[PDB]
């Protein structure tokens, strides 16, 4: 008859919530990250169909926390602009977006003060009949970004700790929700750029097959629709001004950087080819129509909200600014290049954190950024018109949706190497997932050997991960030891197989079924078997002592 | 090293009151309890009470209850004792003392010079 | 309460000799005792504590022992410098002491 | 003859000094604590008599540090009342305990100031002929408790890390010092409330059998006497006033909360039934008499000291206040409910930490707290009166004694699973503690399996604990491996038993003695045996190589 046999290193897994670590004086690519692995091993799991859900992927929330945590830490040692909150006597420089302001500054010696001046943008100034104050003075103290930092969105690779694995959905037309017949396993993600933006997603990944439109629920007009493009659209933005910096000493080793202007003033703007955009829009509308088969499609401007939403926000590698994209989110489009006007802020409120504020220093000389539009965020108007037309608008604001637009292909699971199966006996990477239980047993070492030390503000995470990996490893080894199966990969025991545990044919089990399928059926009695196994060894130990005593 | 420095001798009239200070140095003032004991002029020693600088808590010998009071000022690491309704029999040398260990604090290893008070 | 009694009240002793001082109590206090030396015009000084341990700066020749309700201080190789008053103490309770 | 045999998983232990972890935006029940275990396993160790000492239990000191560490961290991000230290021009509101004070406040703009007013209690004000200052301005800067915190004493459960165990003394009449014939083992303590109080202990645990009076040494009048009641006494305290709060902006995102009054003023007070208290007092006096068989007993008021001692201090879930309990600590008691007057402080000095200070915001509306007196702290007057009467007074101040009054039933020990015994052979949870060496060997797995991962400002402690558990585990496993006893629970060796190690009868050893008793006798040669065992394996290894070479 059949007996219990223990297998260690079987290719099965379950959804898990763990912590991933960062693989590369940048603001994001900090010194605490590890070197990347230049050769990812995309092992194809043929005959394995995993189900993914980008809308419940904890990786996104983890990413969000990571980005913020780093940001805050990076600006920790930077100058706090406390003494800046003084009476501002301002005049003019019709592009009157810049005001020349004078104020009283406290010198190195507390007993002494003097006059000083700086150029500020109207957007950063609040009327207090020509006296003003800095906008932040009634909310919090803005921290001046340290003069020697880099805000370039250097791509970050996420890697799993030993015992865990990252699955990829390689189905180029996957909607981000459902089965992925085309699935592979990797140790790390690719390099994803921490691009902070709204409306139009820049410097992201392009679709590999076609334009894909995905959402949590198209029937829910309170949710955002994410569209990923296959063909990129070039957009170039520039700030054609002599923003000469000035160094103002506001304390004992604390320098404030003020803006100055040498020449004249021209508004910043973006340049996007009309013909290009038009084509892209037409293509997107077509795909939308497929979901909304008997209606017209119209693109309009933002319904309203904070500047950060109504306009296109992005970091041009320098000073942050916002552009008016009403010329793009439209139905009437010209072939000629479209110029979009923009405005610049010195005082920036990151994300949606109240009380958080940073001040950006001026960059001497002009700036020009060449970037690609890779996708965008749209929302649909509620209700329905007799005109049988649906209206879509730009939106965003929650950076999690930006991260979600890149990490949607990844899923994190934990490997459960210990399995039990019925056999006819009595005692005395992960590619095998697609193989049958029998054949899969020939790769137990290949898998098991990589469940311990595969790894060889981020510091604490790496340390925690290391400990966890050890705990799990030892736990399993302890069990194998107790059951008298130490050092074995396939261990036949002295416990008989139950009839209530399975009614499957032995041949089907080993020749047809895979370990994943088996687990889902036999797991019902996991603890039952373990208990019996422990009792068996106890019996054996006393029997050995009995014999030894002779 | 450590030391306890008491005020100089004092003479009061019967019915009056006397205040005696004791400055501590060389250790954390609030580390240990301060004890007061008086040596009778040709007889054994009589324990008065103690104070705990951490909270100003006190414990007085029953026989002096209502006559003696104790306080402290941590800012100057100085303890104070006061005795009211003075009598001729209160003539004695009042000593400022500290125990060796925080556990058993009755081991008066450290003593001040003593303050002679009479009527 | 605890009442400590010591004897002999006074001891006329010579240099080089050895002598001991008794101490009794009506209640058992295990070993929580102390002995103090007292000289004219001087502050009290801890000699022995726990009825076994010497205080800092105290020569080996100074010792003592006891248990429960019967304790004794022992001093060997007596010196002229030992001609002082010695007290037995338990908690806040002071004995009468003896003079050498 | 007899030979050395190694046993792994034997039920023995020794006193140990380790770190316990917390099991549950509360000030104490922080996010860093783990979920509790709803089913403690009080395993009774029959025939085991352990000795406990509440006066040397490191758990108490650990608790003290925990409470403070959390407190400090919790108030870290809260507003520092620096700018408050200004000249105070005060007038009256005979209950003149409240003064109306005006002062100069610096506005958001550093260049601008204005007039402002607030109500303060006399106790928080120091004369500087009607000009005052805040009491703390010459000591430290008080931190205003964040407006969104909770000071409710949510019970905390202490749990041991793997390799350690917590013993309980279940003897209802245990004095807190000595043998506990009634002993059991648990994984975690019960939920103990972090109640900060003096004199009368509120919301604590009640005695299960009778009123118990315990102390380190009754002969030492410098020590505190702790009495635990079986029958609780209800006490209700209230603050019947319209303490309407006002929000004053004292900086860039910094709001100070001032007190205001809408109606009239009534002193706060507590209500305690006289008859109830009287009965409780009589009962306590009786128990004291047992220890002091030929004397009278009198209860008096505090001899003096800081307000925190002379009066009854407690947190009423809101604003801290102190009550005069001279009406309770008395010999003359009325049947009628006794009203005890109280005073309120806004500025509180926590514990006895100099330089530490917090400011409590006003609570709009009145407050009423219903609580139970579960025990109290008393001290005895020194010396003795001819009146043959002993006088006891209220006291406290050192919170450690409050914790000590709850944790006195617990003891922490470490398990030493490795044991050695003489047998007649040659090679080639914790309930067993009450069993003989022979029988106990049948539960080695039950114990051993829980010495690795039983666990599955607090963060670092949990991480440290995890590592320690691993270190110990591996150490022992390494030894078993070296001695050639890997994977075994009972391993017969090739080393003969010495005559100098034991003169006990083999039968007594296995049939009568327990492992605890054995350890205390055989430990004398622990290292001696280990050395020999290592040498044995070395001999075996070279012998195997010799044979293999053939
Ligand atoms: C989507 O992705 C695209 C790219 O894929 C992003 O566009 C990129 O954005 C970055 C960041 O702004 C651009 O790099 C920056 O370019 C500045 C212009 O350089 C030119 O003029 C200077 C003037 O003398 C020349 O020297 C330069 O020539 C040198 O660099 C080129 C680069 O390939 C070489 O080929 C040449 O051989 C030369 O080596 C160019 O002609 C440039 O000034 C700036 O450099 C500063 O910042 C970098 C940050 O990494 C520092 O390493 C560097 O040392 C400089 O910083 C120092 O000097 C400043 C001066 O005051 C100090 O303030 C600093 O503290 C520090 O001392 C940087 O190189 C990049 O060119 C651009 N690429 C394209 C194609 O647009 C998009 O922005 C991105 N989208 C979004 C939204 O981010
Ligand atoms: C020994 O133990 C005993 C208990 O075993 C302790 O006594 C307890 O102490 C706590 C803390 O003070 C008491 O809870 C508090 O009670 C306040 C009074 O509530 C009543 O009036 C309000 C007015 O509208 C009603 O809404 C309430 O009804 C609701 O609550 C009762 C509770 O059972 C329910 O049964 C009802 O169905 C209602 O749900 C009552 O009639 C109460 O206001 C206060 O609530 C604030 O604080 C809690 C803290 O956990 C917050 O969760 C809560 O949201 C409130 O805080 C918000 O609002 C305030 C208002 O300004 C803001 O400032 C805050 O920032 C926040 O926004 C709380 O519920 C408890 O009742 C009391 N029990 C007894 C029996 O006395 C002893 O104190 C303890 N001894 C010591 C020394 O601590
Ligand atoms: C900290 O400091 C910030 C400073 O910005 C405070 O935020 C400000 O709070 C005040 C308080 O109400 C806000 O005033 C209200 O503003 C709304 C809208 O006006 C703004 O947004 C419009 C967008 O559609 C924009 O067009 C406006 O610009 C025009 O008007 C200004 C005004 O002079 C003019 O200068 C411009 O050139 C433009 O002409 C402007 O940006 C306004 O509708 C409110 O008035 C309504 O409500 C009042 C209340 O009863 C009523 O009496 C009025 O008749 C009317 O119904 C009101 O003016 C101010 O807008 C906030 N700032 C911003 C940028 O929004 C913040 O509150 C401070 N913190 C704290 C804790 O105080
Ligand atoms: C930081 O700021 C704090 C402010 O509190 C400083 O602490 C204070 O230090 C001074 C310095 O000595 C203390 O003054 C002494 O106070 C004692 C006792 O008085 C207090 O306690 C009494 C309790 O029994 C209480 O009754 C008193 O209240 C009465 O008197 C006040 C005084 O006007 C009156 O307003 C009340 O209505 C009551 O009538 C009071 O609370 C006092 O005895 C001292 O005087 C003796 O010593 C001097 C020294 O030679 C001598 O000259 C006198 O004749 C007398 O012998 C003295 O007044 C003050 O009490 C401390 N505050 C508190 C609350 O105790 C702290 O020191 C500052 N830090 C630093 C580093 O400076
Ligand atoms: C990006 O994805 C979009 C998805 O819609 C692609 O749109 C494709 O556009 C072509 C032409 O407008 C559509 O018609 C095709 O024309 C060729 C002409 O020879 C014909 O052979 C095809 O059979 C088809 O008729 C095509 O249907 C449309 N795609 C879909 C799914 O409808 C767009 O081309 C993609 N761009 C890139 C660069 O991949
Ligand atoms: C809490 O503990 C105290 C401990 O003293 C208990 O006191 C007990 O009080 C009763 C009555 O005052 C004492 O006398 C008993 O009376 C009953 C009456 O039927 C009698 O049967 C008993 O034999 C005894 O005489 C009792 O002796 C006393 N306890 C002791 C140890 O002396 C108090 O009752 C306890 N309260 C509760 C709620 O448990
Ligand atoms: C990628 O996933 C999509 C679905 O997310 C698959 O689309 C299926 O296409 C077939 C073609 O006829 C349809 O019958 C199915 O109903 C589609 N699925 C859904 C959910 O609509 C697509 O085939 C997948 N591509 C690959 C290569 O696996
Ligand atoms: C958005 O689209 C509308 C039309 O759909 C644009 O309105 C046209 O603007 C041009 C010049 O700006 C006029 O000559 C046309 O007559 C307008 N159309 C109508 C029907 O009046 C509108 O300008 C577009 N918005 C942007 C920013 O380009
Ligand atoms: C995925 O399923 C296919 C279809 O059954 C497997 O291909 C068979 O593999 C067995 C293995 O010896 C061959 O005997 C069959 O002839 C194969 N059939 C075909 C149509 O090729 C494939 O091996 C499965 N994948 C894995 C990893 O086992
Ligand atoms: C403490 O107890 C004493 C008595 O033991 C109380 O003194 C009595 O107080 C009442 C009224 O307050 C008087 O009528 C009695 O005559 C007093 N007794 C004596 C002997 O004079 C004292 O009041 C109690 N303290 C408190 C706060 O109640
Ligand atoms: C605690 O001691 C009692 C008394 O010896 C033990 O009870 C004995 O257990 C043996 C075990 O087989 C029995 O044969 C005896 O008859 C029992 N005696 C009595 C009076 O019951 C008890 O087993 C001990 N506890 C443990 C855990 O062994
Ligand atoms: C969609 O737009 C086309 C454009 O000509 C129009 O003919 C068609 O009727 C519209 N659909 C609906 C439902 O109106
Ligand atoms: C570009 O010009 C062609 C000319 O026929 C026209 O059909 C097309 O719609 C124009 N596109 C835009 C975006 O103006
Ligand atoms: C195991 O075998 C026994 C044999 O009678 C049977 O009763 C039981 O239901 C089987 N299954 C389990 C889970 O025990
Ligand atoms: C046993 O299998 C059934 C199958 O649906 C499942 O619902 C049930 O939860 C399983 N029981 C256990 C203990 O796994
Ligand atoms: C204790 O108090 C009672 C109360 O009447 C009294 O009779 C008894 O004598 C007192 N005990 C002593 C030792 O005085
Ligand atoms: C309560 O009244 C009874 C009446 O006989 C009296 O004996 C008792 O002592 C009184 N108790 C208090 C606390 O007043
Ligand atoms: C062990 O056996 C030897 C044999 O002679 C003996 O000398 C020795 O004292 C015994 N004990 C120890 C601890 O070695
Ligand atoms: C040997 O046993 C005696 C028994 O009292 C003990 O004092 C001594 O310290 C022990 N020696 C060792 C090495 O354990």
């Amino acid at each position: 008859n059949l007996w219990v046999t223990v297998y260690y290193g079987v290719p099965v897994w379950k959804e898990a919530k763990t912590t991933l670590f960062c693989a590369s004086h940048n603001v994001w690519a900090t010194h605490a990250c590890v070197p990347t692995d230049p050769n990812p091993q995309e092992v194809v799991l043929e005959n394995v169909t995993e189900n993914f859900n980008m809308w419940k992927n904890d990786m996104v929330d983890q990413m969000q926390e990571d980005v913020i945590s780093i940001w805050d830490q990076s600006l920790k040692p930077c100058v706090k602009l406390t003494p800046l909150c003084v009476t501002l006597n301002c005049t003019n420089v019709t592009l009157g977006e810049i005001k020349n302001c004078s104020f009283d500054i406290t010198t190195e010696i507390r007993d002494k003060t003097r006059k000083e001046y700086a150029l500020f943008y109207r957007l950063d100034i609040v009327p207090l009949s020509n006296t003003y104050r800095l906008i932040n003075c009634n909310t919090s103290t803005c921290t001046q970004a340290c003069p020697k930092v880099t805000f370039d969105p250097i791509p970050i690779h996420y890697c799993a700790p030993a015992g865990y694995a990252i699955l990829k959905c390689n189905n180029k037309t996957f909607n981000g929700k459902g089965p992925c017949n085309n699935v592979s396993t990797v140790q790390c993600t690719h390099g994803i750029k921490p691009v902070v933006s709204t409306q139009l997603l820049l410097n992201g990944s392009l679709a590999e097959e076609e334009i894909v439109i995905r959402s949590k629920n198209l029937a829910d007009n309170a949710k955002i629709i994410i569209v990923q493009l296959n063909k990129s659209v070039e957009i170039v933005c520039t700030r054609p001004n002599n923003n000469t910096r000035r160094s103002i000493r506001i304390g004992p080793g604390q320098t404030f950087y003020a803006t100055d202007i040498i020449g004249d003033i021209r508004q910043a703007y973006c340049n996007i080819s009309g013909r290009n955009w038009s084509e892209a829009v037409n293509q997107v509308k077509k795909k939308l129509k497929e979901h909304f088969p008997h209606k017209n499609i119209s693109f309009q401007s933002s319904s309203g909200g904070d500047l950060e939403i109504t306009t296109h926000s992005f970091n041009c590698g320098g000073e942050f600014f916002y552009c008016n994209t009403s010329g793009l989110f439209n139905d009437t489009i010209s072939n000629a290049t479209i110029m979009l006007p923009c405005r610049i802020k010195q005082i920036i409120n990151m994300w949606q954190e109240v009380g958080k504020c940073i001040y950006a220093p001026p960059i001497k000389g002009n700036i020009t950024c060449k970037s690609d539009i890779t996708g965008l965020l749209l929302l649909r108007d509620g209700c329905n018109t007799a005109n049988n037309a649906e209206i879509f608008r730009p939106g965003g604001g929650d950076m999690r949706d930006n991260w979600r637009s890149e990490l949607y292909k990844y899923k994190v699971v934990k490997i459960e190497p210990l399995g039990v199966a019925p056999t006819r006996c009595k005692r005395r990477f992960l590619g095998a997932a697609g193989s049958t239980m029998g054949a899969a047993s020939m790769t137990l070492t290949v898998q098991a050997r990589n469940l311990l030390s595969g790894i060889v503000v981020w510091g604490i995470k790496q340390l925690q991960a290391r400990v966890l990996a050890v705990e799990r490893y030892l736990r399993d080894q302890q069990l194998l030891g107790i059951w008298g199966c130490s050092g074995k990969l396939i261990c036949c025991t002295n416990v008989p197989w139950n009839s209530s545990w399975s009614n499957r044919n032995l041949s089907e089990i080993w020749d047809n079924m895979t370990w994943l399928q088996w687990d889902k059926e036999i797991s019902n009695y996991t603890q039952i078997i373990y208990g019996l196994l422990e009792e068996s060894q106890n019996q054996q130990e006393k029997n050995e002592q009995d014999l030894l005593a002779l | 090293q450590v030391q306890l420095v008491q005020s100089g001798a004092e003479v009061k009239k019967p019915g009056a009151s006397v205040k005696v200070s004791c400055k501590a140095s060389g250790y954390t003032f609030t580390g240990y309890y301060m004890h007061w004991v008086r040596q009778a002029p040709g007889q054994g020693l009589e324990w008065m009470g103690w104070i705990n600088p951490n909270s100003g808590g006190t414990n007085y010998c029953q026989k002096f209850q209502g006559r003696v009071t104790m306080t402290r000022d941590t800012s100057i690491s100085t303890a104070y004792m006061e005795l009211s309704r003075l009598r001729s029999d209160d003539t004695a040398v009042y000593y400022c003392a500290r125990g060796k260990n925080s556990d058993y604090n009755w081991d008066f290893q450290h003593w001040g010079q003593g303050t002679l008070v009479t009527v | 309460e605890i009442v400590l009694t010591q004897s002999p009240a006074t001891l006329s002793l010579s240099p080089g000799e050895r002598a001991t001082l008794s101490c009794r109590a009506s209640q058992s206090v295990s070993s929580y005792l102390a002995w103090y030396q007292q000289k004219p015009g001087q502050a009290p000084r801890l000699l022995i504590y726990d009825a076994s341990n010497r205080a800092t700066g105290i020569p080996a020749r100074f010792s003592g022992s006891g248990s429960g309700t019967d304790f004794t201080l022992t001093i060997s190789s007596l010196e002229p410098e030992d001609f002082a008053v010695y007290y037995c103490q338990q908690y806040e309770f002071f004995g009468q002491g003896t003079k050498l």
